[PDB]
């Protein structure tokens, strides 16, 4: 027939158990499925237990992420509590979850991403490899790559002690709690904390944004793949205030060159291609049930698909970087002049095609990173020593609440609803779920697989370029099926 | 002498125990990386993919049939035949986690179930779950496999803890040779299999708030950090780990001065240490 399947499991240099599976013809990605093979079913282990207890239970979710649903899981119990979280807490929180973004973006292009395009040394876990790797950095610019992936070990390193600080550890801090965060920031630690951030805030201005831009200076045939439907959604995160209003990130979709509001009722999860019973497709969040069945045929995934206003999204970096549009780098003006010929203000100005693009997606993320530097030096303004940053809710009763935040992959929410003092129902709708999801019931493609079509395998001994699309999403498959 | 060959396998795991492991300091990850152990497969870091990188840990495997490490994080669920942890496909055919540690677990020197995951069960096991999820020691017993297991438990562990359970066990060997070290770790495993240097000492026992438990003295608000946190929740009075003297993150912390300890290293993990936030 000319169509020639391709399967990989596992996709490796990202988080969790995906298998992808491409068709080529003429040298080409025309058809896609995406499986996350693995299953723990979260939203079941939780009912029935101490609401309290879901701020610690759903950070094990993900052990790269843990802080982003444990901001999602303390809001929902704020809410749903009726806790008023103390301003000093809120920015406290901001303190504990900023810090891991910084962790988790420069842990992704260093050590998961950059060996797409770097060679490593000659020693296990860096060969052997493909024969035909398609690494073109000279050997002065290779060289550059190796170093500065090892000083980044250093450098996510410093990020997780930034978060354990108020945090009390890193994976899995004990620090947030409904109502706030349980250490108030004393003068000494506020003093370690912005120690290490000078460090990572120069190691970010000075090594991994030129760095992402350079590379792709070398791969520029790589912003010209990997657009899929070029739609995208934010649902807010990081609370400015403590009215609910500014967020640092604010809310929005983007979809067919428009931009809309978010309205998380147009959330809807199908599972016709999903291991769960089939009774429980097209739910909203509100009303989710997660059954899991691992032999329902046509089924492909332990991924659910969801859908927004039966729109297939993508979120992360990119995406917040394109609702937000903020204004570029400064780093990141010049080198897109002096390497591109590019002239750009703000985000937008790279244009749709190129910010939607497999290395597109990494420069959103070297560039939301510096952005958060700023977020992060502003809060550290802020935060006052010694003022309180909790109070102590009883359980209720009877009651749900809902938290919407940003994960570094992309857009998060969890939702419980509280029965006899007792979870009676959490469901998460979580980041790399959105991207890396097999098809809804209509037959529509997730975000990733359809920003497979359309990528250059040339070479099918070789077809590197596959999971260098992947990778671009920074996938991870614990946080997608839960 | 020789960096053994590792391979690193995630059953139900939150690669929380791979993170962890990046966050030690001395050695830091770049020297265990290069200078202690090669790590031959590990999916979240190694450079190779799909079929090609199973391949390249069964030849490395064949190679050094025996003297190979075994590194398990997560746990292993056994129900719908296996099929709730796919983590590979090789020769048109899927492999699952049951597959993986019935084919590598015979052949290891050595497995180290890191995590109370792939140690006790821990999350993926606990009231609510439906997937079979049992501990690495439990699986391979239940399909007669005798090679020696290791417990490094924690919801993660301490980085200390499992680079330090490996360069003991290193040394033991370098000493005794293979069989004779490997002896010598046995013996400094407690009952539930956790090498004593790290949790042969109770948490409550030598917390720095013992006297204001004895006191009586308890804070009511977690931000209070003068009072014992027990009525808070802390398990410290279950719990073997030394959190209380290495702390954590580079010493920055640790989860009794900022909250409660919940227990994560212990076999009962979460279900027999929840409520965390009651006593
Ligand atoms: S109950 Fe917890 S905080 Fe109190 S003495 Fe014991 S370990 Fe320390
Ligand atoms: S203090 Fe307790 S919960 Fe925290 S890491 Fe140690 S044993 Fe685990
Ligand atoms: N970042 C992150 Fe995890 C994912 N995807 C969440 O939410
Ligand atoms: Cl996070
Ligand atoms: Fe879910
Ligand atoms: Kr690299
Ligand atoms: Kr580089
Ligand atoms: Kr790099
Ligand atoms: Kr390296
Ligand atoms: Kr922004
Ligand atoms: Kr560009
Ligand atoms: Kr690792
Ligand atoms: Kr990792
Ligand atoms: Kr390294
Ligand atoms: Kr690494
Ligand atoms: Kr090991
Ligand atoms: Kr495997
Ligand atoms: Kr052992
Ligand atoms: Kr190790
Ligand atoms: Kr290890
Ligand atoms: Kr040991
Ligand atoms: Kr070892
Ligand atoms: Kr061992
Ligand atoms: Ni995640
Ligand atoms: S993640």
């Amino acid at each position: 027939t000319g169509r020639t399947t391709i399967a990989i499991d596992p996709v490796t240099r990202i988080e969790g158990h995906l298998k992808a599976e491409v068709v080529v013809e003429n040298g080409k990605v025309v058809d896609a499925r995406l499986s996350g093979g693995m299953y723990r079913g979260f939203e079941t282990i939780l009912r029935g237990r101490d609401p309290r207890d879901a701020s610690q239970i759903v950070q094990r979710i993900c052990g790269v992420c843990p802080t982003a649903h444990s901001t999602a899981s303390v809001l929902a119990l704020d809410e749903a509590f009726g806790a008023k979280v103390p301003n000093n807490g809120r920015i406290t929180r901001n303190l504990i979850f900023g810090a891991n973004y910084l962790q988790s973006h420069i842990l992704h292009f260093y050590h998961l991403s950059a060996q797409d395009f770097v060679q490593g040394p000659d020693t296990a876990p860096f060969v052997p490899r493909f024969p035909k790797s398609d690494l073109r950095l000279s050997k002065e610019l290779n060289k550059a790559g190796v170093d500065q992936y090892i000083e980044a070990l250093e450098v996510r390193r410093i990020c997780h002690e930034m978060v354990a600080l108020f945090g009390g550890r890193m994976p899995h801090v004990q620090g947030q709690v409904v109502g706030g965060a349980t250490e108030i920031p004393t003068k000494e630690k506020l003093v370690e904390y912005a120690a290490r951030f000078k460090k990572v805030r120069d190691f970010v201005e000075q090594k991994y944004v030129p760095v992402v831009y350079t590379i792709g200076s070398k791969y520029k045939d790589m912003f010209k793949v990997g657009q899929g439907f070029k739609a995208a959604l934010c649902v807010g995160a990081f609370p400015l205030d403590n009215s609910g209003k500014k967020h640092l990130f604010m809310p929005g979709v983007y979809a067919k060159g428009k931009d809309m509001p978010f309205d998380p009722s147009k959330i809807k999860e199908y599972v016709k291609y999903s291991w769960f019973a089939e009774e429980t497709t097209g739910l909203n969040y509100k009303e989710g049930k997660t059954i899991p069945a691992p032999d329902k045929a046509g089924a492909y995934s332990f991924v659910k698909a969801p859908r927004y206003d039966g729109l297939s999204l993508e979120v992360g970096p990119l995406a917040r970087m394109w609702v937000n549009n903020p204004e570029l780098s400064p780093v990141g003006k010049k080198l897109l002049k002096d390497l591109f010929g590019i002239s750009a203000k703000k985000f937008r100005d790279l244009g749709e095609e190129a910010a939607f693009s497999l290395m597109g997606r990494h420069v959103a993320r070297a560039e939301e990173t510096y952005y958060m530097l700023g977020a992060i030096e502003g809060w550290l303004k802020e935060i006052k020593a010694g003022e309180d940053t909790v109070v102590m809710p009883a359980v209720p009763a009877s009651a749900e609440g809902t938290g919407f935040t940003e994960a570094p992959r992309g857009s998060l929410l969890h939702y419980v609803k509280v029965k006899d003092s007792k979870i009676d129902n959490y469901q998460i709708v979580s980041a790399s779920l959105w991207n890396c999801n097999p098809r809804d019931d209509m037959g529509q493609r997730g975000a990733v697989e359809e920003a497979l079509i359309g990528i250059p395998v040339d070479d099918i001994q070789n077809p590197v370029n596959v999971a260098r699309l992947i990778r671009a999403f920074d996938p991870x498959l614990g946080c997608a099926v839960h | 002498g020789e960096r053994p060959p590792v391979f690193w396998l995630q059953g139900q795991g939150c690669t929380g125990c791979s993170v962890t492991l990046l966050n030690s300091v001395h050695p830091s990850i770049a020297d265990v990386l290069l200078k202690v152990i090669s790590l031959e497969f590990h999916p979240t870091v190694m450079a190779w993919e799909g079929e090609h990188a199973i391949e390249h840990m069964r030849k490395v495997a064949e190679k050094f049939k025996g003297k190979f490490f075994l590194v398990i994080e997560g746990s292993v669920p056994v129900e719908a035949d296996g099929k709730y942890c796919i983590i590979g496909e090789a020769n048109h055919h899927e492999i699952s986690m049951v597959d993986a540690l019935k084919e590598f677990g015979p052949n290891a020197a050595a497995v180290l179930a890191v995590g109370t995951c792939a140690a006790y069960g821990g999350i993926p096991a606990a009231e609510g779950s439906e997937t079979g999820a049992t501990a690495v020691s439990k699986f391979l017993g239940d399909n007669g496999i005798k090679t020696p297991v290791v417990n490094i438990p924690g919801c993660p562990p301490h980085p200390d803890w499992i680079v330090g359970t490996v360069v003991l066990a290193l040394d033991a060997i370098k000493k005794n040779g293979l069989e004779g070290g490997l002896a010598e770790v046995v013996k400094v495993l407690d009952s539930d299999g956790r090498p004593t240097p790290f949790f042969g000492r109770n948490i409550h026992e030598n917390c720095p708030y013992l006297d204001k438990y004895d006191e009586g003295v308890m804070s009511a608000t977690f931000t209070d950090k003068v009072g014992c946190r027990y009525d808070l929740g802390c398990k410290g009075p279950m719990t073997m780990a030394d959190c209380f003297e290495r702390k954590w993150n580079g010493g920055v912390n640790w989860c009794v001065q900022n909250a409660v300890c919940i227990g994560c290293v212990e076999p009962d993990f979460p279900d027999g240490k929840s409520p965390f936030y009651q006593a």
